[PDB]
């Protein structure tokens, strides 16, 4: 994805392609990069990702596509597509096995009974 | 001493012979030794 | 062994192991040695030395962890835990393709938390572990994290020097690939590498100064170097002032905070943002 | 005669002498870590009352031994039970009724035909 | 070296029993078991003299801590 | 392509410069670390 940003998007994505992936794939890093990018350019990047229909050349169709997929909608979808998944086993191994008082009683979380 | 609490069925090798895959490897090294002693004895 | 008293087995084991270790029988010798170590646990240091010589690196590592988990004051070869653990990283980090059983990265970061004398070395050890594994993008992540987590200049100078040398290696390899290939898309991958490499050099001043601002971010002088490092990036100069002037505590300040307030207001005033300049004088008071 | 500690005599008996080993599903969950450490090996599971055992506690007896290779060495699994009699006694209403923890593995496999 | 101190045997062990236990590692020509006059029993220890020190070494190394009647008998160099 | 070799030569030069400059900052810290905390007072 950075290799493609170097070819295609270059001037608009200078931070994305030039950093390391962990500097680039966190939820904050994606929202910063694509939140600051111009709306038509975030769409082109989503278009590269095959998230959205081809933007084409007709300015009217373009305006409908930008209207159908607004800026914050793209950034959230690009973020969901690109962000680092958490490895659930690392979070799982961090937990204890015994429940504590905060877990044995969890009153507002247990209407289950 | 304190080794006696550590000796067990594993130490005496009751729990180490269900596998048996060692024997083909041992056979390979074993035959090279047989030829090696034969060659050393050949000049005697 | 079954036939004789257990107390006579030392007269047998020294032959049994001595016979086995004279031959290229690693799979058999492993099973016999782990039996022997139940009666003579002192021999585990010699078992490790055997395993290394037979390239049983994955087993040599496991037995080293047992020697380290046995937190002896000194081992039966005169090595303390801080020596035995240093062996474990030398054996681990240089053998990534073979060390398959241990969680290597979890060992080396756990060292850094514990061996604060040599943090700058261990980050290269962890990164070099991935470089030998050819996981070049994990290698970058370790270096780029290290530069963000290292907390002395002495340790940063090692990591950054290593990371710059690592980048130059990859560019050198990739550059030759284009010089042989001539392919136009490979050359685009080469120039991408140059942007990456050149950018890391450009960060040098910023990263060095940032390390000092984790030693003592009451050092208002280093916030003024931080501002000058962004000279011409008018926005980031203002942003790091707004970081600076809240991060410093005046009571132990080195230099004094009044240089920041007047400096920031002067920066606005020099650029004609006099309302913001006044605003910073107001917040200053 | 070689193993004179009372513990070792039971460990030899458990791993080498006995051919039929009998254990409640509850106790199989407790003793797993010991049995795996002892190199306990078994080739056949027979379960009775399999419709009353929890899905979880039915599964654990499959894994009371290390795999000797890239694959397991279990040869037979016999489940004897009756899914038309009562389920395992899951007693929280939600975890019983919503998450269907009241389904034993015997009942689940019968529903799988 | 040729003189051994023998210790740790049970009350059942007579001098011929030690003779039967020690000639396994060389020629034994005498054994002595000092007896405690107050109890009328031996003190659990005895001396062995060998004709060769090498035999006494093959008798310390291979009788020391050896089991006799299920007890670990101790065999050692008389100081 | 010679363009790349000329560019790469300057970056190595720049790396070597940064190699030295880092060492200057390290030796400076030693005096400051040697200097006591009371020195500011």
């Amino acid at each position: 994805l950075q290799k493609a940003a170097f070819r295609l998007f270059n001037e608009t994505m200078k931070e994305f392609y030039v950093l390391n992936v962990s500097g680039v794939d966190t939820r904050r890093a994606l929202q910063k990069q694509f939140g600051d990018m111009n709306h038509a350019e975030v769409y082109r990047f989503a278009e590269y990702l095959h998230l959205v229909p081809a933007f084409g050349e007709d300015p009217n169709h373009q305006t409908s596509l930008l209207h159908l997929y607004p800026h914050q909608h793209l950034v959230e979808t690009i973020t969901l597509h690109c962000e680092r998944r958490p490895n659930q086993l690392t979070q799982l191994n961090e937990k204890p096995l015994f429940p504590t008082e905060k877990v044995i009683w969890d009153e507002n979380i247990i209407p289950y009974e | 001493a304190d080794l006696l609490r550590n000796i067990d069925a594993h130490y005496f090798g009751y729990l180490d012979d269900e596998d048996g895959r060692l024997i083909p490897l041992e056979k390979l090294i074993e035959e090279k030794n047989i030829e090696r002693i034969n060659k050393e004895f050949a000049e005697k | 062994l079954r036939s004789l008293p257990v107390t006579q087995h030392m007269r047998i084991w020294t032959l049994y192991i001595g016979f086995l270790t004279s031959h290229d029988l690693p799979e058999t010798t492993i099973r016999v040695y782990r039996r022997y170590l139940k009666m003579n646990p002192k021999a585990r240091e010699d078992y490790v030395e055997y395993l290394i010589e037979r390239d049983q690196i994955d087993e040599a590592a496991k037995e080293l962890t047992t020697l380290v988990n046995q937190d002896q004051n000194v081992s039966e070869k005169g090595r303390t835990a801080h020596q035995l653990w240093t062996q474990l990283c030398d054996l681990i980090s240089k053998n990534p393709v073979k060390i398959f059983s241990l969680n290597v990265d979890a060992i080396i970061r756990q060292g850094i938390y514990r061996y604060t004398d040599q943090v700058g070395f261990l980050w290269c050890s962890l990164a070099d572990y991935y470089i030998r594994s050819a996981e070049f993008e994990r290698a970058r992540d370790v270096y780029e994290e290290a530069i963000a987590k290292v907390s002395t200049v002495r340790d940063f100078a090692q990591v950054y020097d290593a990371y710059a040398a690592f980048e130059e290696r990859e560019v050198s390899i990739m550059m030759q690939e284009v010089e042989q290939s001539g392919d136009p898309e490979e050359e685009v991958d080469l120039e991408w590498m140059f942007q990456r490499y050149q950018h890391l050099m450009e960060r040098k001043n910023e990263l060095m100064n940032s390390v000092l601002l984790r030693q003592n971010p009451h050092n208002v002088g280093e916030w003024l170097n931080r501002v000058n490092i962004y000279e011409g990036n008018y926005n980031k100069q203002i942003e790091t002032f707004k970081e600076a002037v809240k991060s410093v505590n005046p009571k132990i300040q080195v230099g004094k905070v009044r240089d920041l307030w007047i400096g920031l207001a002067k920066l606005y005033e020099d650029n004609g943002d006099l309302d913001a300049a006044r605003k910073t004088f107001e917040t200053a008071v | 005669e070689l193993l004179r500690n009372g513990r070792d005599r039971t460990e030899y008996l458990l791993v080498k002498e006995a051919k039929i080993i009998a254990m409640t599903c509850t106790h199989a969950a407790l003793r797993r870590n010991e049995l795996v450490k002892l190199g306990f090996r078994y080739d056949n599971i027979v379960m009775e009352e399999a419709a009353q055992i929890l899905e979880v506690e039915t599964f654990i007896p499959l894994l009371l031994q290390n795999p000797q290779d890239g694959h397991n060495r279990l040869k037979r699994w016999i489940m004897i039970g009756d899914h038309h009699q009562l389920p395992p006694v899951v007693q929280n209403q939600a975890f019983q009724k919503y998450s269907n923890m009241e389904q034993s593995l015997f009942a689940r496999l019968v529903r799988l035909s | 070296k040729r003189t051994l101190y023998v210790g740790g045997f049970t009350e059942d062990v007579t001098e011929k029993v030690l003779m039967a236990a020690f000639i396994p590692f060389g020629d034994v020509v005498a054994i002595s078991i000092p007896m405690d006059y107050e109890s009328g029993k031996h003190r659990g220890f005895g001396f062995v003299e060998f004709d060769m020190a090498e035999d006494a070494a093959m008798a310390i190394d291979n009788m020391n801590e050896s089991e006799l009647f299920g007890k670990t008998i101790r065999v050692n160099f008389a100081r | 392509m010679k363009d790349f070799n000329q560019r790469f030569r300057d970056l190595h030069k720049l790396r070597q410069r940064a190699r030295k400059e880092n060492h200057e900052q390290v030796v400076e810290e030693d005096r400051r670390s040697k200097l006591p905390k009371n020195h500011e007072a």
